[PDB]
């Protein structure tokens, strides 16, 4: 099934910090790659932490690039991989919206994926959504232009 | 708005090598962070496992550790990166990558 919304939001707050701090928190190969500067975008790593912390851990054999943490659990480090992973483990989203905006996602909570143009380091972002804001950053719904917004509701 | 999505896997790996080396040789925090961010962009669109970037770093470390001199005052760090991206082993490493 799916992680509870409350647990997800709690977990995410634990890693809602600078990528360096995320490195200190998770440790192991995650921390090591962050220390070395190889990982700068904490987004998929934060989401990985969420899944691993709420009873829906990423399998060692999921066909996505993973790195272990000190907990010996696994952390995806590419946004595109994280998005595909959700698409393939959670199934099909509860809501899909072209040219998404905040009002489109009102009154619903869970995992949100926004793809669009204008970023030089990624095709989009994946984070938590509580009905009015994102868990990290934040008022995504300005250089980034969202083309597609996708939500998996968390119970 | 950058050309990040237009590079081939091979080009991404070369762009990564360059940016990463620049992150290694420069002292200033803002610049170093900038080069790191840039590198991370190229890693995002890669299909390769993280170890290949570690290996690229090994090779880069062979250049960033060099002492360069001239008849003008400089450490010539920039050119260490430029010589590095011409490295034959770097190129062979990228060409024989398992994850194409």
């Amino acid at each position: 099934n799916r992680p509870s919304f409350n647990e997800a939001w709690l977990a995410f707050r634990k890693v809602n910090h600078s990528v360096a701090d995320v490195g200190s928190i998770i440790g192991g190969n995650v921390g090591k790659n962050i220390t070395g500067g190889y990982f700068q975008n904490a987004c998929p790593i934060r989401m990985s932490y969420v899944l691993n912390a709420t009873g829906f851990p990423i399998a060692r054999n999921s066909p996505y690039a993973k790195v272990s943490g000190a907990d010996n659990k696994f952390y995806i480090y590419r946004v595109n991989d994280m998005i595909d992973y959700l698409t393939h483990t959670m199934g099909k989203p509860d809501l899909i919206v072209n040219n998404p905006k905040q009002s489109d996602f009102i009154g619903k909570k869970g995992i949100i994926v926004v793809k669009g143009h204008g970023w030089s380091n990624a095709r989009g972002h994946v984070t938590l959504w509580n009905g009015s804001i994102c868990s990290d950053q934040c008022h995504l719904l300005g250089p980034f232009v969202p083309e597609v917004g996708t939500l998996w509701i968390l119970p | 708005e950058a050309l990040t999505t237009q590079y081939s896997q091979s080009e991404l790996l070369k762009n990564w090598a360059l940016s990463h080396c620049l992150a290694l040789v420069y002292k200033d925090d803002v610049v170093k962070n900038d080069a790191r961010a840039t590198a991370s962009a190229y890693l995002e669109y890669g299909k390769q496992s993280v170890e290949i970037y570690h290996e690229i770093d090994e090779i880069a470390k062979k250049y960033s550790g060099l002492k360069y001199n001239g008849s003008i005052s400089s450490d010539f760090n920039t050119m260490k990166c430029i010589d590095f991206i011409h490295d034959r082993e770097l190129n062979e490493l990228i060409k024989r990558r398992v994850e194409k």
